[PDB]
């Protein structure tokens, strides 16, 4: 089997897979870090982002490329709509695919560019959770980069790339980045996916056995086993140890594969998520007890299930109360609406809570009281009534270019009192608030992830013992930050590697029929083995092979013949039988026989016996069955 | 060694353009790297090479170097042995022809069907897939009438689900640009629509489509009453798609009958409830399509539109907005074969009361075209006010 | 091996539904339920035929519930306490969630005209819920697997396989939509049986807008004269989607008269486990609600003496033991009120006499009756039809076909048509008996991947035509339970063991004065027409060959007019080379 890398971002896996005359797409995922790139994109919004100086790079400049690249008082910005990156196009077409198999949601927003304007003609295979989240995601980026947008017209900087200073000259490809997709495409696209749950076991073409099998990240996250009778791969993605509201890991099932493929690790290691948590709540105290506000740039769907529990714990607990939340994102209605259908997907301190008529998640509560409001935008009616201060705001997104929280950087900037905290590893901080710098605003930065530190990822390992290990080349690379297992073999794919892993078939279930197992005849030929010769008809029909009983006529007869004659066999037995004139020409090497009753010579070496004259047939069956009766058969 | 170049290909293929003189140079040199490598070789180094030369012709324009570069294509894959690089080159045969379709001379299609069909007997079940698709656009008329229809047909009976889906998809492509298809092959397309994998019932029922509305009169028992009846049952279907596909198809062959088209709103020999079945599917993309059909099913025919107008106003209070307004449309398309009564009126007239303004329009619309019952339309008119009811009012006065 | 079923319940009858099912060395209770009618000792299932006087846990392996119906989950808690079972217990999670409810209602209406709240506490602790499509994996070599159902909320289809044999219960499911609770599907799993509900066996039923337009019609007409409605119904279940249409109906045409349910956090489940409804509920869930209705009314016991007029869903459906039983027997002396049986009554209740055309309803304590309220059954039960049975045995093509939940005429009817359609067996044993199916054993092989493929191969030369046949032919090696077909070298080789052979040749003598070559053409051109099957090489050092024959010539023939003919060939194909010498001994 080969596996196609087709991700430069260890965050956003994509790869693809040959099983079985079957390509196989593993987690289409989209690389959203290359917008920090660009500038903000506001609602409505001042001469700040206008009148802004431009970038000349000190060599031999062009009158288009001025105006392409501005400076933020340290650092160079593109004016242009954020132009996501994405899976390479052309080491496979994306219509020799045949099913694509996502584990998140997160591990999903590229699927639009796969789907929908290429030739795909494939199945789309996830969780009902995945599928329902990743639409609120799809959703909720169309709809942010189209409330006020822009024009991508900035292409000048992207074929000269040595000029230009340290962050953005390290672009990895910049020529296949794409603006985004558009609403009709994601109907398109998700109008290809079709439910699965938690081991389902779905055949796929008669080829393998598909199941996902609940790494225990997000709602409906999975990691997938592709099966046959004698196969096994194992592919593992989201994957978190620690306890947390969704259904935990089910490690059984990944237990003896033959290939282990394991993509997502923290992406901040030396990092304990729970006293960070802890770090955000005495922040956030801190920050309402000196009548400043706190913006938390987060995902719709994320752990703001779990950091609105813990921010009223805390802040009840530290002896405030009557602080109002605000969840404001175009899908936050959505997303707490179905946040509490999914009792199934829960852990079981969360699922109890449902055979009692009560709602699993907490903050339903919040919304039968007034302490957590939500709207879809700022702007939205209903919102500057409600509006209080001081409060803290889980809003839009957390790459802070565009969405509702760029426009709350604007407002609470420049009072030192407020504070920013930045809850999310894939997007750098000090990277993503480089264009506010005159900001004189707290900006904390604890980092929330539970997925898997190098420590957790080594254990998993060696305790699950597969066979062959397939892992990117970073992973392997040092505090020894590293995964080692001394005791089996790592195989190593990094960017844009066609790898050609070592898996070969050597085995395939088939199935016989009653009657020709009946006819079956079993004969002792080593010590704990026996041998039996086989012949019938084959209908397979799919793949499924079944062979029915019987050029036919004398293949259906056919036996083999070991066990070399010996010397003192076959005279020794053809000289009583009728015929006591054997002339026994024994050669230093061979033996040689010839007979008066006919013209006929038997010719023996010591691995071949064969005869060279004939004559009337019945000579020939003395012949046939003296020889036939002292020499081994199937 | 052989890694770095396929590091450096895979590299070259990303970065490329083929749009943007020297082709010859680049296309023999791709033709010698091609030639130097051994059997046992990275076949991954091979198809990179093939796809390079297949983006490089389908962007050609020069009605010569595309002969000359499918001349390299014919002369490599003639000698090739390995599955993989035979079904990729048959791939990349078949997009240059899709992305030309215009410019290749008769004798070079010719060659390039001859060469696809070679493959079929050797192939792997992903070459003769990819074989039947360079057959299915490269074959003319007259050529796939004569030879590749049988051929074709003979590979419905395919051990493989792939290979039987493009073995049939093949002969719809060769049915859509011209070739008469035998009625012959109406038998094994029904037979097609018992398979177990919805990839192959999908093109089954397309050619059951196709060869029922070309023969019409032919006789096992009309042969469109039965192609009627056999799309009718594929509204039962175990997958979606079928389904919507099957709605979709059943307006589509309009010279059915009188005594079958009939029996479809007349529930209880496969017709006789299928558009009642449709019609209170669980699944709005089939529920649209019904109604769709049906008012394609109507729309001629006046003795239909009379029996199928309590449904379609049936349809009106249904809980989402898109079967809702297919509803009215068909309903405002059909509205020259039906009087209207107070009983309907009553139903039709309790839909006023929305929300969005699509709905309102839309009926507003549908009572203008329409045919005591008054009074009720003035009624009801008048208090959802207290543009569109002038217009409304101008119309239903003039008649 | 056979499959064995016995049901204790729902055998040419309805209700007090429980099957045992026995295939491959395991053994399985299906729907553990009551009996409404009666409640001397055959209210509960006879749980001795399984094991008498002791718990039945080391003889069953798993209980699998369909739905929260009394009559499929009835006697858990009679089950799992009174008699004794500690193992698993599987249903869905709405099953999980609704079960207690309905089994606390029934315990308190039964216990005051028995199991407790504690025992229906720690039989709720035993079950071990499963999701859709799920395979779950009970001890090994048993597999089961959930289907959507439909006909209530959380109702599954069970797929239960043992070692090759697989088998599908229905319990109750509909194959038509209704407002909330789509259609059931399954998939073409091919089981060997088909366990089948055939309540509706006979009839085809209208449609959506026949039935639904005659129960509002029925309802408004009765209410707009000054009468009372009564329609007697389940606390969660069917009462659901009455409430849905009967609060559209009252929301579409503006009426003001008041509708009660007779009972409160039923729709709180509902709202719960909206993936387990249809598609455009869970389109309209966020919005629009439709799971509280702001036309339905709690309901007071003082109301039923009013003189105006209602409707009322009273809580007891069938009208067998509880409120709705006392509401009908206030509104059964009187005219121009109604009521409405809309489900199934099993016979020994109330309702069924009511249906069945009696105008006299004898009482405890001798209370007489005269019913002069009119009496309207209708369905809005959600069971499948006889186009509803068709389809699901076209949809899922068992091999065999075995009806329950029924009455016996309608399954004798549905039993002819489904021979005279689909040529199948269909079964219908009664209460107590077993029925056996057999089933072939189809013992499977791990064959070698380059032996199928050079099979593959040689077939792979000619167009598929399905009538012509292959040949297969190889070593079936096994060594410790694990059976191999491989080719002879590979088993020689891995064994150790080498191959002898044995080689005939063979002189023919025949009369001719030309050339060896022309002997070996005419050769050639004469076996190529008396065989006409077989594969005829001419090498070109003048040696013909036939697959496994090769055909020479000695001494170059030294002497004229006579040629000596070698004729050589294995004993693997000893046929194909002795008959066609004897043709030359035929034709010289
Ligand atoms: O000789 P085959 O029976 O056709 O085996 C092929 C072949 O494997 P090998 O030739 O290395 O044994 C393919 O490799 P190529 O040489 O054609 O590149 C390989 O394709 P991958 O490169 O994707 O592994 C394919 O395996 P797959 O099942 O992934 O298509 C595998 O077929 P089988 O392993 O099924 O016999
Ligand atoms: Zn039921
Ligand atoms: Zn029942």
């Amino acid at each position: 089997m080969r596996l196609y890398c087709l991700s430069g971002d260890l965050a956003k896996p994509c790869y693809i897979i040959t099983f079985k005359g079957l390509r196989i797409m593993l987690d289409c995922g989209l690389t959203e870090q290359t917008v920090l790139n660009f500038l903000p994109l506001p609602f409505v919004q001042s001469l700040k982002w206008s009148n802004l100086p431009n970038f000349v790079p000190s060599r031999d400049h062009d009158p288009q490329m001025d105006g392409e690249l501005k400076d933020c008082c340290g650092r160079v910005f593109v004016d242009s709509t954020p132009e996501f990156n994405l899976p390479m196009d052309k080491m496979l077409d994306f219509s020799e695919v045949d099913v694509i198999l996502i584990s998140n949601y997160l591990n999903m927003l590229a699927l639009p560019y796969i789907t929908e304007n290429t030739g795909f003609k494939g199945k789309v295979y996830a969780t009902e959770p995945t599928l329902q989240i990743g639409r609120f995601f799809l959703e909720e980026l169309v709809d942010y980069i189209e409330v006020s947008p822009k024009a991508c017209t900035a292409r000048l900087w992207k074929e000269k790339l040595h000029l230009l200073p340290s962050p953005l000259s390290e672009a990895f490809r910049a020529k296949k980045w794409r603006t985004i997709f558009s609403l009709k495409d994601v109907q398109g696209s998700l109008s290809k996916v079709t439910i699965m749950g938690y081991d389902e076991k779905l055949d796929i073409l008669g080829a393998f056995i598909a199941t996902p099998v609940s790494s225990g990240y997000c709602l409906g996250s999975s990691n997938w086993v592709l099966s046959t009778a004698h196969e096994k791969i194992c592919y593992v993605s989201g994957s978190s140890t620690l306890t947390t509201h969704p259904r935990p890991i089910n490690q059984s099932a990944l237990k003896h594969a033959d290939v282990l493929i394991m993509t997502g690790l923290t992406q901040a290691p030396t990092v304990n998520p729970d006293t960070k948590l802890g770090e955000l709540c005495m922040n956030v105290a801190l920050t309402i007890r000196n009548n400043g506000s706190a913006l938390i740039p987060c995902y719709p769907s994320g752990v703001v299930y779990d950091l609105f529990e813990c921010l009223t714990q805390n802040l009840e607990n530290a002896g405030l109360n009557n602080v109002p939340m605000f969840f404001i994102s175009p899908v936050a209605d959505s997303s707490l609406a179905y946040s509490n259908i999914l009792a199934e997907w829960l852990s079981s301190a969360k699922q109890n809570k449902v055979y009692l008529p009560d709602d699993p998640f907490p903050h339903a509560f919040y919304l039968r009281n007034n302490k957590l409001k939500h709207y879809n935008h700022v702007f939205s009616e209903g919102f500057s009534k409600d509006f209080r201060q001081p409060c803290v705001v889980f809003c839009g997104h957390p790459s802070l270019r565009f969405g509702d929280a760029v426009h709350f950087i604007e407002m609470w900037g420049n009072n030192p009192n407020n504070s920013i905290i930045f809850t999310e590893p894939d997007f750098p901080y000090l990277q993503v608030l480089a264009p506010f710098q005159p900001l004189a605003m707290k900006a904390f930065y604890c980092p929330i992830d539970t997925s898997l530190n190098y420590q957790q990822a080594n254990k998993l390992i060696k305790e699950l013992k597969p066979n062959v290990l397939v892992i990117p080349e970073a992973y392997t690379k040092p505090p020894n930050l590293f995964i080692e297992q001394p005791d089996k073999k790592i195989i190593t794919f990094k960017c844009g590697e066609i790898i050609r892993l070592p898996l070969k078939r050597k085995l395939d279930r088939i199935y016989i029929t009653s009657e020709l197992a009946q006819k079956i005849s079993p004969k002792e030929v080593a010590a704990g083995v026996t041998f039996s010769t086989l012949t019938g008809v084959l209908q397979v029909k799919d793949k499924v092979h079944c062979i029915q009983p019987c050029k036919e006529d004398v293949l259906k007869n056919v036996k083999y013949e070991y066990g070399s004659i010996d010397v003192d066999a076959v005279m020794k037995k053809l000289a009583q039988d009728g015929f006591s004139n054997i002339k026994l020409d024994r050669t230093g090497g061979a033996l040689t026989l010839n007979l008066v009753n006919e013209d006929t010579v038997i010719k023996f070496e010591d691995n071949e016996t064969h005869i060279i004259c004939g004559g009337k047939p019945t000579t020939r069956l003395k012949l046939r069955d003296t020889i036939m009766k002292c020499l081994q058969s199937f | 060694n052989s890694r770095e170049l396929l590091e450096l290909l895979v590299k070259i293929t990303d970065e490329i353009s083929y749009e943007d003189g020297e082709l010859k140079e680049v296309a023999s040199k791709i033709f010698q790297l091609y030639q130097l490598q051994e059997r046992d070789s990275d076949t991954s180094i091979r198809v990179k090479l093939l796809e390079l030369l297949s983006g490089l012709g389908c962007e050609c324009a020069t009605e010569q170097a595309l002969t000359m570069i499918i001349d390299y294509f014919i002369f490599l894959l003639r000698k090739e042995v390995s599955q993989k690089v035979l079904a990729q080159g048959m791939m990349c045969l078949f997009r240059i022809g899709e992305r030309r379709k215009h410019m290749l001379p008769i004798s070079y299609k010719t060659q390039v069907a001859h060469l696809a069909k070679e493959q079929l007997r050797s192939g792997s079940a992903h070459t003769q897939k990819n074989a039947m698709l360079v057959i299915g656009r490269f074959a003319t008329k007259m050529e796939g009438e004569r030879h590749y229809v049988w051929k074709l047909a003979f590979y419905i009976d395919s051990q493989d689900s792939s290979v039987r889906a493009q073995a049939l998809h093949a002969l719809l492509t060769l049915g859509e640009r011209g070739s008469q298809l035998p009625a012959v092959l109406y038998k094994r397309a029904v037979e097609a629509m018992k398979d177990d994998y919805e990839c192959v019932r999908k093109e089954a029922l397309q050619l059951v489509f196709m060869l029922g509305n070309r023969h019409p009169d032919y006789i096992l028992l009309r042969m469109i009453d039965a192609a009627f009846s056999k799309v009718c049952e594929a509204l039962c279907d175990l997958s979606l798609q079928i389904r919507v596909l099957a709605a979709e198809l059943l307006g589509g062959m309009t010279a059915v009958s009188r005594e079958f088209l009939h029996q479809t709103l007349d529930k209880k020999s496969g017709a006789c409830g299928a558009l009642i079945h449709g019609l209170e599917d669980e699944f709005l993309e089939v529920r649209t399509a019904a109604v769709a059909s049906m008012c394609k099913l109507a729309l001629s025919r006046p003795d239909f539109a009379v029996t199928s107008l309590d449904f379609l106003v049936d349809m009106f209070n249904d809980e989402i907005e898109d079967v809702r307004l297919k509803a009215i449309y068909s309903l405002t398309a059909i509205a020259k074969h039906i009087v209207l009564r107070e009983d309907q009126l009553e139903i039709m007239l309790g839909s006023l009361e929305d929300y969005s303004v699509d709905v309102r329009e839309g009926l507003h619309l549908m009572l203008g075209a329409c045919r005591t019952c008054l009074l009720m339309v003035v009624q009801k008119l008048l208090d959802v006010l207290a543009n569109s009811t002038y217009a409304c009012m101008r119309k239903i006065g003039q008649k | 091996p056979d499959i064995k079923i016995t049901p204790l319940g729902a055998g040419q009858d309805v209700g007090r539904s429980c099957l045992l099912l026995s295939m491959g060395g395991k053994n399985i209770m299906l729907d553990c339920g009551m009996h409404m009618g009666y409640n001397d000792e055959r209210r509960f299932p006879d749980f001795s035929y399984i094991v008498p006087e002791g718990p039945i846990t080391s003889h069953i392996d798993c209980v699998i519930i369909s739905h929260f119906h009394l009559d499929h989950c009835g006697a858990l808690p009679y089950m799992s306490e009174i008699v004794g079972y500690t193992g698993p217990i599987y249903m869905t999670h709405p099953t999980k969630a609704i079960a207690p409810i309905l089994l606390e209602d029934m315990r308190k209406v039964a216990v005051e005209r028995f199991f407790t709240t504690q025992m229906i506490k720690d039989c709720m602790k035993k079950v071990i819920p499963v999701t859709l499509h799920q395979s779950m994996m009970v001890d090994t070599d048993l597999e089961i697997k959930a289907y959507y159902a439909g006909h209530v909320l959380g109702a599954a289809m069970f797929w239960i396989k043992v070692g090759s044999q697989s088998v599908v219960y229905t319990g109750d499911y509909n194959m038509t939509p209704d407002r909330h609770l789509g259609a059931a599907w399954i998939d073409k799993c091919r089981p060997d049986l088909l366990i089948s509900e055939s309540t509706y066996a006979t009839t085809i039923r209208d449609s959506k807008r026949c039935r639904e337009r005659d129960f509002l019609k029925k309802v408004h007409e009765c209410v707009a004269k000054g009468g009372k409605v009564l329609i007697p119904v389940f606390a969660l279940g069917r009462a659901q989607e009455l409430c849905i249409l009967l609060e559209t109906y009252w929301e579409r045409m503006n009426l003001k008269y008041p509708i009660y349910f007779a009972l409160e956090k039923a729709n709180t489940y509902y709202k719960m486990f909206i993936t387990w409804t249809n598609q455009k509920i869970r389109k309209t869930f966020v919005h629009r609600n439709m799971f509280d209705f702001k036309h339905i009314k709690p309901f007071d016991k003082a109301y039923i003496d009013n003189p105006g007029a209602m409707v009322v869903f009273a809580t007891p459906g069938m009208l067998h033991a509880g409120l709705s039983l006392q509401i009908f027997k206030k509104w059964a002396p009187n005219e121009n009120n109604m009521v409405i049986m809309p489900g199934y009554c099993v016979q020994g209740t109330v309702g069924n006499k009511i249906l069945g055309g009696a105008k006299k309803v004898e009482f405890e304590n001798r209370q007489v009756v005269e019913v002069k309220m009119a009496v309207e059954y209708m369905s809005f039960s959600a069971h499948a039809d006889a186009k509803g049975i068709m389809q699901l045995i076209q949809n899922c093509e068992p091999k065999n076909v075995m009806l329950v939940h029924g009455e016996a005429g309608k399954m004798k009817f549905l039993r002819s048509k489904i021979k005279d359609e689909f040529n199948l067996e269909t079964y219908m044993p009664a209460n107590g008996e077993t029925c056996v199916i057999s089933t072939p054993v189809k013992i499977p092989v791990d064959a070698s991947v380059s032996l199928l493929k050079a099979e593959a191969r040689s077939y792979n030369a000619q167009p598929p035509d399905p009538k012509r046949r292959r040949l297969i032919h190889g070593v079936l090696v096994m060594k410790d339970n694990r059976i191999m077909l491989q080719n002879l070298t590979d088993a020689l080789k891995e064994i150790g063991i080498n191959r002898h052979v044995m080689r005939f040749t063979s002189k023919v003598k025949m009369d001719d004065s030309g050339p060896v070559i022309r002997t070996s053409e005419r050769l050639k051109t004469l076996l190529e027409e008396k065989l006409a099957g077989w594969t005829v090489t001419m090498q070109e050092n003048g040696s013909i060959a036939i697959e496994s024959v090769e055909v020479k010539v000695e001494e170059d023939e030294k002497d004229p007019k006579q040629k000596n003919i070698l004729i050589s060939w294995t004993n693997q194909d000893e046929d194909i080379g002795a008959y066609i010498l004897n043709v030359l001994q035929n034709m010289c």
